[PDB]
This record gives C-alpha cells, sequence and structure tokens, in this order.
C-alpha cells in the first residue's frame, strides 16, 4: 500500500544535477557586448517603431525643450507594392 | 441557538411539510429546509459497506 | 488628483423616482465610489459632473430604472513626481509610516535614501537629525479578493535641502 | 466600470475645494437619514479632506485669480507639475522654490524667483 | 419530490409549457421554471467567459469582469457535468440594452 | 432560440420579450457641464 | 430520466394544488373556488407598502390559523424569516416596514392559474380570480368545462400560484378567462352554455 | 412611426406587470386611489387615466426602434 | 508550432516594437493572407498593417505572392525570423574570418535587410569613422573590396531583382513589382568608381539603383556545419585529420549545393597541394589518415572510387546524424546520468531489443535499469513497437521492443529548445521590467556624466555622481546584470544545439 500524500508535492522537486557552467572567453564576452550595444543600436534606430505616447493632458512650453529628436528613414517604393505608401 | 436573544431553546416542528428549525422565545427561524434522497435515486445508487471500501 | 471619465450603469429603486433622475443618480453614484480604490486608476473621492444620461430602461426581473451614465469624478493618483505634505502617523523600523493630512495612512515610505544617518531603531524616530513632505515613486494596486492594501505606492525622501526643517 | 482615461486632466485643489464645499453645503441642505445611514464614508471622506484642504492656504482663491497666476507662469516656460503644485502649497519663502520644489538648474535663474514669490502672494 | 407520498408538487409537462409560449407569457413562464423551481446565483468571467464564485474568477485570477446572472440550478448541473467532460463552456455575455 | 431561454432561464423574445421598456423620467440628458478653470 | 429529457424539457415545480373538481354555476366565469385548507397553504409575497399597510397587518394579526392570515414575514434589511405561528404578532405588526415581505394566505381577488392534466389546446390552462369557499374541492361556472374537457367525473384538476406582480398581471391579461372566449384554430366561441344551460 | 397607433395586448400586460411591481415597491402614485390594496387594481386604474410613466420601445427586426408614449397609444 | 510563434512574437516584440509584431504573428499563424482581411482580423488600422508590412518585407521576414484576380497575399518566414537570433554568430564568424569592416558589413546587412552598394559602404565607412581617432580617414576603396570578396564568397547575396516592366507587360502596373531572383547576379557585384570619406558626426544620380544585397545566411550554416564536422573530427580521431576535412570542404564550398547527400569527388593528389604548408605531412601519411578515416565507424568520408590515387567524398547527411546523436545522448546524459546514457547508446547500437536484453548487455540490475526505460519511454524519447502473436494487437499477448527514433527525438528537442528559449527571454524581460526604475536611475547618473561632459563638467560634480541613492543598488544592478549576462550567453550556446537539431531536420527533408 502506497502511502497516502499528506501534503502535496512541492511546487519544485529539488533537482540532483545542477546547470554546468557556462563558455569563458574573450570571444564569449564579446558576444555578450555585442548584443547589448546592439540591443540600443536598433533601440535608437528608426526601425524601432515607438509606441505612441498617451495620458499626456494640458499644454505647456516646456514641450518645445524637452523634445527627443531622431531621423525618419524612408523604404525603397519600387521594390514595394504602391498599395502600402503611407 | 438564537443569534439575537441567545437562547438555546431551539426545537424542531413539522410545517406544512417543511423541516425547519425555529426559536420559541422570538418566533425566529435558524435553519430551513432539508436534503433527502428519493426513491427513484435510491433505486439505482448502490450501498457500499466499510470492509471492502477499506479493502 | 485628476478627473476620470467615469461609465456605469446605475439602479434607482422605483421609490425615489418623484425626484429628479439627476440627482438621484448622483446621490448613488456618490455612495457608490466613496473611499473605494479603483484597481490601476486610483482611489476615488467624490463625484464632479454627469456628461451622458440616456434612457432609463427597465428590466423584467426588479422593477426599478436603470440608467447607463457617463460623467467625470476625482480620484488621488500621482504621476511618480508629484510633491505631497503629510504627516507622520507612526514610523516601522523597516520604514517610516506617513499619513496624508486626514487622507489616508497608507503611504509607506522605506527609509533608503535620506542622508547617511538612516535607521529607525524603533523608539520613534522621525528622521535622524543633520509636516513631512514627500517624493512620490510609484503606484501598485491588487486584487484584496484572494479569500472567499491594494493601493501603497512607495514613497522617497531625497536629499531636498529642506532649509525650513533641517 | 470602465475608466476611459485615468490622467485625462489634471485639477487644482481649488477647484477640489470649490466642489467639496458645493457637496458639503447640499448635502446638509438634502439631509436623507437613510441614505447616509447607508453609507458615511462619503461624509467621511468629504469632511476630512475639506479640513486637510482648509488647514493649508487653498482658500482665498478664485477662478480669476488661478487664472492670472497660470497666465502669470505661462510666460515663465515653467513645467505645469511645478507651478500646480505651488499653487497648492503656495511658496512665497525664496528657499522652497530654491530648493524645496524640483528643476532648481538652469531654471530658477536667480531673477525669476522674486516675480514667482511675487505671483505666488497674488 | 414526486407526489403526495413524496410531498412533490405538481409537473409542468412540456405541454403546459407549449400552452404558456403560446400564450406569449415570457415573464410568467420564466418565473414559473425558474423562480419557482429552482433558482441560483453565479458570477461569470466576461474575459475567460468561465463561471465563478463570490464575485471572483478563478481561472482568470481575477475579479475585474466578474457579474451576477439568475440561473436554473439544473443549467448549472449540466454546465458543471459538461465541465467534467473536458467540453467547457464559455459564457459570452452581452449587456441587456 | 426559446427552448434554450428556457434552458438558460432568460426571458424569451416571443410575446410580451420582444419590447423594451422605458421609464419616463424627469431627466436632462447632456447636463450643463462644470468647466474647469486650470484647463 | 437522463438530465435532457427529464429535467430541462419539463421539471417539478412548488406552490401548486391538485383537488377534485366539482361544478358551481354560482360563480363568474372568470371565478374560480378554492378551498379554505388549500388557501391556508397556497401564500404569495406581497411587498409592504404605503398602500396596504394596514391590510396586511390585520392580515398578520389573524395568524396563520385564520384564513385572512400569513405565514411568514421577511424583514426588509436582514433575510430572516420570522414563523407567526410564535411570538405576539401585534409586535410584529406594529414593527412592519415599508419594503418587508408578507406571505398571506391565497385571499379574494387572487390571479390563480388553472390547468388540467391532459393538455391539447392553449386553453386548456388558464388564469382566475380565486373565491375562497370552506368545501374541499375546486369549484366554478360549468360553462368554462368545454375548454377543459372536464366532466366532474372525478377528475383532478392542477392549480398553480404565481409568486412575482409581473407574472401576475400576465397571467390575468394574457390568459384571463374573459380574454380567451374564443377559440384561436377557427374564432369559434369555446366558452359558451353547456347541457341544463341550454335545455 | 409606421406601426401600429394601436396598444396591443401583450404592450398592456407588460406595462401593468411592470407599473403593479413599481407600485408594490412603494412608488408614487398619480391616480388618488380610494382604499385599493392591490397593486393591480391601482394599475389598471392608472392605465384607464393614463398616468403611467412609461414609455414603449418597439423594435424593428433591424434594429430600429420607434418610441411610443402610453397616452400616444390607443387603449381598448 | 505554438512554441515557435510564442518566441517568434518574443523576437519581433524586441527588435521592431509591437504593432509589427502582431501583424507578423498573424501572418504566421494564418499563413497566406490578403492586406484587407489581415487589417480586419487584427483590429488595426490601413497605415499601421503598411507599416509593419514595409518594416517587415525590408528586413525579407514575409513575402508577398499573386493569386487569382490580381490579389496580393502575404506569407510570413517563421524560419526566418527565427534567423535573427543567430546575427550575433554571424558576426563574430564574419570578424574571425575577416577584418572588422566585413563584420560591420554584414551586422548592416542584417539591420538593414537589403542594402546598394552606395548605401552599404557609406554605412560602413561612417561607423568605421568613429572607431578611430587622430584625424585619419576610411575611403570606400577598402570598404568596397572586402564588400566583393564577401559577396564573392557568398556570404552576401543579391535580393530578387525587379522585373523590368517596361519588357514586359507595359501599361496597367499590377499591384505588386513581383521580384524575381536571378542566380546568375546574386554575387555580381557593380562597380563604385566614387570614392570618399566618411563624416565623422560633427553635426554642424544612385549609381547602384534597383540592386539590392542580404546576408546569405545559408552559407553561413554551411561554414557552421562545416566547423562542426572538423571540430568533432578533431576531437576524436586527430587535429591533422580534422584539418584534411576542412581543407576539403573548402575546395567543396562553391562546388557544392547547399543540399547535396555527397560532396564533390576529391583526390589526396590535389589534397596534398591544397593543404596548407603549415603541416608538415608527406603523402603516404594523408594515404593512411584518409583510408583510416574512411575506415572509422563514424564514415564521415567515403572512397566512392580508386581513380586519381586515392579519392575521398564526405557524408553530409551521415555526418549530421552522428552529430544529433552526439548531442541526443550528450543531453540524456546530463539530464538523467550516465547508466541511462549508457542504456541509450546500447539501444542506439541495437535497433530493436526486448527489456531483459538491454538489461543483460547493459550490466544493470532489475529495478534500476528499469526505472530509466520507463522514464526516458514517457519523455518521448522513445518508442516500442508491439509485435503481436495475432492481429488483434490487444493484451499480455504480444512483444515489446525498444525501438528509438532519431528523427522523432530531435523534432521534440527542438521544440523543447524553443520552450526554453521562450522561458528564457520571458525571465529576462520579467527581471528587466520589474528593475525599470533602477534602469532609469543609472540612466540618469550617466546622462549627468554624458550629458556636458566636457562643456563645463566641473569635477565638483564627479563625486556626486555616487551622491544619488544607487549606492547599494548598484549591488543588485549588477545582480542583474550578471544574471542578465548570463541568461543571454545561455541562450546563445543553446542556439548552437538548434542549428544542429535543425540542420538535420533539414537534411533528412528533401520537400519533393
Ligand atoms: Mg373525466
Ligand atoms: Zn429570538
Ligand atoms: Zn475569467
Amino acid at each position: 500500500l502506497p502511502d497516502v500524500v499528506l501534503k502535496p508535492p512541492p511546487l519544485f522537486p529539488d533537482t540532483d544535477y545542477k546547470p554546468v557552467p557556462l563558455k569563458t572567453g574573450e570571444g564569449e564576452e564579446y558576444m555578450l557586448a555585442l548584443k547589448q550595444e546592439l540591443r540600443e543600436t536598433m533601440k535608437r534606430m528608426p526601425y524601432f517603431i515607438e509606441t505612441p505616447e498617451e495620458r499626456q493632458d494640458i499644454e505647456r512650453y516646456s514641450k518645445r525643450y524637452m523634445k527627443v529628436y531622431k531621423e525618419e528613414w524612408i523604404p525603397d517604393w519600387r521594390r514595394l507594392p504602391r498599395e502600402m505608401m503611407p | 441557538r438564537c443569534p439575537d436573544c441567545g437562547s438555546t431553546e431551539l426545537v424542531e416542528d413539522s410545517h406544512y411539510s417543511q423541516s425547519q428549525l425555529v426559536c420559541s422565545d422570538c418566533g425566529c427561524v435558524v435553519t430551513e429546509g432539508v436534503l433527502t434522497t428519493t426513491f427513484s435515486d435510491e433505486g439505482n445508487l448502490r450501498e457500499v459497506t466499510y470492509s471492502r471500501s477499506t479493502g | 488628483f485628476v478627473l476620470v471619465e467615469m461609465v456605469d450603469t446605475v439602479r434607482i429603486p422605483p421609490w425615489q423616482f418623484e425626484r429628479k433622475l439627476n440627482d438621484s443618480i448622483a446621490e448613488e453614484l456618490n455612495k457608490k465610489l466613496a473611499n473605494k480604490v479603483v484597481y490601476n486608476v486610483g482611489l476615488c473621492i467624490c463625484l464632479f459632473d454627469i456628461t451622458k444620461l440616456e434612457d432609463a430602461y427597465v428590466f423584467p426581473g426588479d422593477g426599478a430604472s436603470h440608467t447607463k451614465v457617463h460623467f467625470r469624478c476625482v480620484v488621488f493618483h500621482p504621476f511618480l513626481d508629484e510633491i505631497l505634505i503629510g504627516k507622520i502617523k507612526g514610523c516601522s523600523p523597516e520604514g517610516v509610516h506617513v499619513s496624508l493630512g486626514f487622507f489616508d495612512d497608507i503611504l509607506i515610505p522605506p527609509e533608503s535614501l535620506q542622508q547617511p544617518a538612516k535607521f529607525d531603531e524603533a523608539e520613534q524616530v522621525w528622521v535622524w537629525e543633520y509636516g513631512e513632505e514627500i517624493r512620490f515613486r510609484v503606484v501598485d494596486e491588487s486584487f484584496v479578493d484572494t479569500s472567499p492594501y491594494t493601493l501603497v505606492g512607495s514613497i522617497s525622501e531625497p536629499g531636498l535641502g529642506l532649509l525650513s526643517w533641517w | 466600470m470602465e475608466v476611459k482615461d485615468a490622467n485625462s486632466a489634471l485639477l487644482s485643489n481649488y477647484e477640489v475645494f470649490q466642489l467639496l464645499t458645493d457637496l458639503k453645503e447640499q448635502r446638509k441642505e438634502s439631509g436623507k437619514n437613510k441614505h447616509s445611514s447607508g453609507q458615511q464614508n462619503l461624509n467621511t471622506i468629504t469632511y476630512e479632506t475639506l479640513k486637510y484642504i482648509s488647514k493649508t492656504p487653498c482658500r482665498h482663491q478664485s477662478p480669476e485669480i488661478v487664472r492670472e497666476f497660470l497666465t502669470a507662469l505661462k510666460s515663465h516656460k515653467l513645467t505645469k507639475a511645478e507651478k500646480l503644485q505651488l499653487l497648492n502649497h503656495r511658496p512665497v519663502t525664496a528657499v522652497e522654490i530654491q530648493l524645496m520644489v524640483e528643476e532648481s538648474e538652469e531654471r530658477l535663474t536667480e531673477e525669476q524667483i522674486e516675480a514667482l514669490l511675487h505671483t505666488v502672494t497674488s | 419530490t414526486e407526489g403526495r407520498s413524496r410531498d412533490g408538487g405538481l409537473r409542468l409537462g412540456e405541454m403546459e409549457r407549449d400552452c404558456l409560449i403560446g400564450y406569449g407569457a415570457s415573464m410568467l413562464l420564466l418565473e414559473r421554471l425558474m423562480i419557482s423551481s429552482d433558482a441560483f446565483e453565479v458570477d461569470v468571467c466576461g474575459q475567460c467567459g468561465l463561471l465563478g464564485y463570490s464575485g471572483w474568477c478563478h481561472y482568470c485570477k481575477s475579479s475585474c469582469h466578474v457579474s451576477s446572472l439568475r440561473i436554473p440550478y439544473a443549467c448549472k448541473l449540466l454546465f458543471q457535468e459538461l465541465q467534467s467532460m473536458n467540453i467547457i463552456p464559455r459564457l459570452k455575455l452581452s449587456k441587456y440594452n | 432560440g426559446v427552448s434554450e431561454c428556457i434552458i438558460m432561464g432568460i426571458p424569451m423574445n416571443i410575446g410580451t420579450g420582444l419590447f423594451k421598456l422605458l421609464h419616463k423620467a424627469d431627466r436632462d440628458p447632456n447636463p450643463p457641464k462644470r468647466p474647469l478653470i486650470f484647463d | 430520466q437522463g438530465r435532457f429529457r427529464g429535467n430541462l424539457s419539463g421539471k417539478r415545480v412548488d406552490f401548486s394544488g391538485r383537488t377534485v373538481i366539482s361544478p358551481d354555476p354560482n360563480l363568474r366565469i372568470d371565478e374560480v373556488a378554492v378551498p379554505v385548507h388549500v388557501a391556508k397553504i397556497l401564500t404569495f409575497p406581497e411587498k409592504v407598502n404605503k398602500a396596504n399597510i394596514n391590510f396586511l397587518r390585520k392580515l398578520v394579526q389573524n395568524g396563520p390559523e385564520v384564513h385572512p392570515g400569513a405565514n411568514f414575514i421577511q424583514q426588509r434589511h436582514t433575510q430572516m424569516k420570522r414563523f407567526l405561528k410564535y411570538g405576539n404578532r401585534e409586535k410584529m405588526a406594529q414593527e412592519l416596514k415599508y419594503g418587508d415581505i408578507v406571505e398571506r394566505h391565497l385571499i379574494d381577488g387572487d390571479v390563480v392559474l388553472f390547468n388540467r392534466q391532459p393538455s391539447l389546446h392553449k386553453l386548456s390552462i388558464m388564469a382566475h380570480l380565486a373565491r375562497v369557499k370552506p368545501h374541499r374541492t375546486f369549484r366554478f361556472n360549468e360553462c368554462v368545462c368545454t375548454p377543459y374537457n372536464a366532466d366532474f367525473d372525478g377528475d383532478e384538476m392542477n392549480l398553480h400560484l404565481p409568486q412575482t406582480e409581473e407574472a401576475k398581471a400576465e397571467a390575468l391579461v394574457l390568459m384571463g378567462t374573459k380574454a380567451n372566449l374564443v377559440t384561436p384554430r377557427n374564432g369559434e366561441p369555446l366558452i359558451a352554455a353547456i347541457q341544463d344551460f341550454l335545455t | 412611426r409606421i406601426t401600429t397607433p394601436y396598444m396591443t395586448k401583450y404592450e398592456r400586460a407588460r406595462v401593468l406587470g411592470t407599473r403593479a411591481l413599481q407600485i408594490a415597491m412603494c412608488a408614487p402614485v398619480m391616480v388618488e386611489l380610494e382604499g385599493e390594496t392591490d397593486p393591480l387594481l391601482i394599475a389598471m386604474k392608472e392605465l384607464k387615466a393614463r398616468k403611467i410613466p412609461i414609455i414603449i420601445r418597439r423594435y424593428l427586426p433591424d434594429g430600429s426602434y420607434e418610441d411610443w408614449g402610453v397616452d400616444e397609444l390607443i387603449i381598448t | 508550432t505554438q512554441a515557435e510563434i510564442k518566441l517568434c512574437s518574443l523576437l519581433l516584440q524586441e527588435h521592431f516594437g509591437e504593432i509589427v509584431e502582431k501583424i507578423g504573428v498573424h501572418l504566421i499563424r494564418t499563413g497566406s493572407q490578403p492586406l484587407r482581411v489581415i487589417a480586419h482580423d487584427t483590429g488595426t488600422s490601413l497605415d499601421q498593417v503598411k507599416k509593419a508590412l514595409c518594416v517587415l518585407v525590408q528586413h525579407n521576414l514575409v513575402s508577398y505572392q499573386v493569386h487569382k484576380r490580381g490579389v496580393v497575399e502575404y506569407e510570413a518566414q517563421c524560419s526566418r525570423v527565427l534567423r535573427m537570433l543567430r546575427y550575433p554568430r554571424y558576426i563574430y564568424t564574419t570578424k574571425t574570418l575577416y577584418s572588422d569592416t566585413g563584420e560591420l558589413i554584414v551586422e548592416e546587412l542584417l539591420l538593414n535587410g537589403k542594402l546598394t552598394m552606395s548605401a552599404v559602404v557609406k554605412k560602413v565607412a561612417d561607423r568605421l569613422t568613429e572607431t578611430m581617432e587622430d584625424g585619419k580617414t576610411m575611403d570606400y576603396a577598402e570598404v568596397s573590396n572586402t564588400f566583393v570578396r564577401l559577396a564573392d564568397t557568398h556570404f552576401v547575396q543579391r535580393c530578387p531583382s525587379v522585373p523590368t516592366t517596361e519588357n514586359s507587360d507595359p501599361g496597367p502596373p499590377p499591384p505588386a513589382p513581383t521580384l524575381v531572383i536571378n542566380e546568375k547576379d546574386m554575387y555580381l557585384v557593380p562597380k563604385l568608381s566614387l570614392i570618399g570619406k566618411g563624416k565623422r558626426r560633427r553635426s554642424s544620380p544612385i549609381p547602384d539603383d534597383g540592386i539590392y544585397w542580404q546576408a546569405n545566411l545559408d552559407r553561413f550554416h554551411q561554414h557552421f556545419r562545416d566547423q562542426a564536422i572538423v571540430s568533432a573530427v578533431a576531437n576524436r580521431m586527430d587535429q591533422t585529420s580534422s584539418e584534411i576535412v576542412r581543407t576539403m570542404l573548402r575546395m567543396s564550398e562553391i562546388t557544392t549545393s547547399s543540399s547535396a547527400p555527397f560532396t564533390q569527388p576529391l583526390s589526396s593528389n590535389e589534397i596534398f597541394r591544397s593543404l596548407p604548408v603549415g603541416y608538415n605531412i608527406s603523402k603516404q601519411v594523408l594515404d593512411q589518415y584518409l583510408t583510416l578515416l574512411a575506415d572509422d565507424p563514424l564514415e564521415f568520408v567515403g572512397k566512392s572510387g580508386d581513380s586519381g590515387g586515392g579519392m575521398y567524398v564526405i557524408n553530409l547527411h551521415k555526418a549530421l546524424a552522428s552529430l544529433a546523436t552526439a548531442t541526443l545522448e550528450s543531453v540524456v546524459q546530463e539530464r538523467f546520468g550516465s547508466r541511462c546514457a549508457r542504456i541509450f547508446r546500447l539501444v542506439l547500437q541495437k535497433k530493436h531489443i526486448e527489456q531483459k536484453q538491454v538489461e543483460d548487455f547493459a550490466m544493470i540490475p532489475a529495478k534500476e535499469a528499469k526505472d530509466m526505460l520507463y522514464k526516458m519511454l514517457s519523455e518521448n524519447f522513445m518508442s516500442l513497437q508491439e509485435i503481436p502473436k495475432t492481429p488483434d494487437h490487444a493484451p499480455s499477448r504480444t512483444f515489446y521492443l525498444y525501438t528509438v527514433n532519431i528523427l522523432s527525438a530531435a523534432r521534440m528537442l527542438l521544440h523543447r529548445c524553443y520552450k526554453s528559449i521562450a522561458n528564457l527571454i520571458e525571465r529576462r524581460q520579467f527581471e528587466t521590467k520589474e528593475n525599470k526604475r533602477l534602469l532609469e536611475k543609472s540612466q540618469r547618473v550617466e546622462a549627468i556624466i554624458a550629458s556636458m561632459q566636457a562643456t563645463g563638467a566641473e569635477e565638483a560634480q564627479l563625486q556626486e555622481i555616487e551622491e544619488m541613492i544607487t549606492a547599494p543598488e548598484r549591488q543588485q544592478l549588477e545582480t542583474l546584470k550578471r544574471n542578465v549576462n548570463k541568461l543571454d550567453a545561455s541562450e546563445i550556446q543553446v542556439d548552437e544545439t538548434i542549428f544542429l537539431l535543425e540542420s538535420y531536420i533539414e537534411c533528412t527533408m528533401k520537400r519533393q
């Protein structure tokens, strides 16, 4: 007769095997730094569609002093169908 | 017991085919309605004994 | 504070039919959202105005009136930068307990950023000196009905100078 | 139950005080025992917040007063949050806008503070 | 229950409901077959479409879309029985207006 | 359908359940609005 | 015996009755005689309002042992039911407030559904104004037997009592006997004279 | 306004029922009742007096509606 | 593909935005769809749909097709969406193969999808200008040389070309240009005569129009397969043998299609001359190496003929299957254990086997091996045949033969890797979001330095950078960072594993 379970199995059963330590070297750190810098570069690039800011109420002159500016790229419309023009 | 007056004089009396508990002091009902098995169901369900249940 | 565009259906019992509909709507709405925080919205206070008041339906059930109403009411919900001036009603060692004047004793500043003499040693110490103001950090809401709170926010007091009181 | 805008439009504490006084006088003019007995919470919040506001210098303002204050501050190109907080606190002492209030760097200009306090007194 | 030997009330046979429909007494029919036979109160989360309790939704782990609804107890029993068979009934509520 | 309406315990559309009632109360839709000064 | 064919298509209800049928020509064709014993059992929950406060007070004063009385009282605020067999009913009547629920006995003028077990056309079930009588059987005017197809040969006659003002008015207006003189099949009047009246 | 100008029996039944339910909840009365304790008697008294503050909202199948006051409708 | 869709949604939300990822997910889930139904079903405006479609097709993540009545139906490329995860590895392998100029070339191609000669050389020169100082200038000459070298190595290929609308159907324009791909100009680099220098961002007509160039990730995957194969060979037999395999694969890089069961026939005589002079070897030693690699049970290489001395061929499909089996045995060993790995390899060698045979051959007693068999069966790695003695195939009256299939286990393991990467991205994004307050705090403390960094930057504020309350909070930040770092690196490592399994899944599939 299997014993009746008085308290359910834990949300996490502890594991006997541990994860292997990751790779070490100049290549891995270069990988990581490259990926992290890529994160910001793709954030800054115009291909990153910024979400529309909202829930701002009233007007002021200070709006003109905290303006964030960035250039806007354009696609090649001869490769793109004409239907998708803004 | 009576929730308001605290009187423990709760008596069981049969109404027009309704089982309920009413306090004789304040005539306030503390528990009404009862659930009983019907013959159509008692004939289908099967009774179980302690021995066969425990194995 | 801030106005919120609030939309709700209000049920008016028939025994108030003699009164004007708008006034009964306002009274019921005031009774209905008083001292009651709204999840991800803030602490509602009182009704401001009633914008839209459409037809009053009657249902085959209760038999009273139901009117869908668009309106505006004021709530408390800082914008993570607002300056507050509250009173210290208690101070736990892990964090002081400030209360806005007669408003709510639910804003808990964890004492972690004032001048580097930070310790509340449980004999009710306001501050370690070299009617208390507040810069509000964040807001948070939760559903308390986890069993058949919810607006606290973190509060920070940096080196504002505070020449009036050290 | 749905809310369209949690930040539709910020309002000054003067409008809050005005609406609260109007609600108080109407409610005492519309004294009903049943509805008040059902929910005291509206009475408590109204009375407590009204007392809290009246303790502050939030009284003795008018729509003309606050509108002229806003127009005067508009030339000063200050952020609306800080000017609202000023009208919420009435800073007559220079130190509050100097240190207590934010955006002190590059914005006080060490000459606009006097006019700021003058407008506050108004 | 069944009858006099079991202190049971009368039975609205299908024909009686047919006559009631023919008259068009919608509210009378609803009251007779729901209020006077088996009335129950249920909570439905508009997001999940699933039943809830005490104005709470376990499946959605929330209470921001609950609502009250009167129901026949037999209907709720049928819903739960169908749930047991993994045929989950998702109720899509609509405003009365 | 009526069958499920009885099953679902909701009023049927046929008969008295067709039209909606409206309580003729003294009301002023779109009442005058208290203007905000700060905005 | 399953759910679908057993309890979903049709189901049993309470607040009903079944009694032997018997004629009574001294009643209007929209009226039905109800035995007192059934009247003392069937109760209609009346909401205590400004119009009928004194009426409900008197009915409560009568008690359950007298016919124009009540069996239960439900308070507006708390949902405790007060059974009128015990406790001074005069204090209880003086304790009445508007919005309370009083389960008064079936009294004169209450709209009551009246039906026969074999149902063929819609006139098999109607609504009548109930008048209480000291005898034991359901009585009504015989000019109404033709829609019911009853013949006073020991037949049993089902009685239903609505518990809602909306339902009560629906029964009175739609299935009122005066409103269903003609069958919908061909507009021929079903309620008319019968044997010993034509003669 | 193209539907029937007569006030059908279903409309009468539902209006009378809702009015009786309302007055049963201590709703205001406009027909100065003289000792009529039954709500429905007061309801049809109101209907005869044509002083019922209820507006029928007839619905066409498409969704379009039209509103008729009880006084505007012709009772039989 | 539910895990694939989830991971693709996470990646698209991370890299491009929200309205774009909604449309991408809808296309992935629905396949080919016209634009109007896309806008209607997604609940989005027409203009936002246009924006998402253009930013997607510019990077060649989605395409369009023409159908009856000239309708334009858009389709998504879920594999292409997963491909952006391997961008850092592509950058690393380009940086190793060639100078950082080619690294920036491929990086800009990935971040721009397709670029012309002028655009790519201008961008690369500009980005190379800031990497240096002292007034030196980059010229378009070296950038052009590196780009043409990359294209000739087939790492960069031309976009499908816009067909000549004047030559075919002059008149009513089709709704879409209907681009076509031409094999012979995928590497035909046009000349840019003009040479100049990129601006160093002081902040104070087109000779190459119609031709666009994109990273040829097929070349990257072929080179990565080469690297994996030579790494395995070096691990097993000898470094020199792996060098020989790498040399012959390099010989066959351009001569063989990306999808080939076998490589070209290569003889040891030309292998000797093609070998770098650094490896001091003799002809007979080369012959012995090649013969023993042909005798290697891993059967990476094969003779396929005795002409031209020792002529040899490599087994692409066999080598990929061997690599997949090695990865499978490694992961099952790491998660279950050494003895369960022994059982797995034993059943790998013996395709059909009974349970007691496994016990006897692996020398594992009862109640221990059988639990491993039951577990590794329940994890869908293992299959049972249920050979019956009758044809009712029913109760205790049939034999059960253990049989493990490489393909199914590889497929499910690929799904598991997808879900694992989804979990890692979810955890990193959740930890980033819950600490965005400290993120903005650190951003502000570094902005105090960066903004007004040389103009009026007093030293008397350098000591005020730590004055902000992040002094203990940086601790948390550091932990977050390393955790973030760890997660990213771990995810990248797992990505390589996917390239293994998918490669097998790609090579085992012919798509007739
Ligand atoms: Mg008979
Ligand atoms: Zn009591
Ligand atoms: Zn839910």
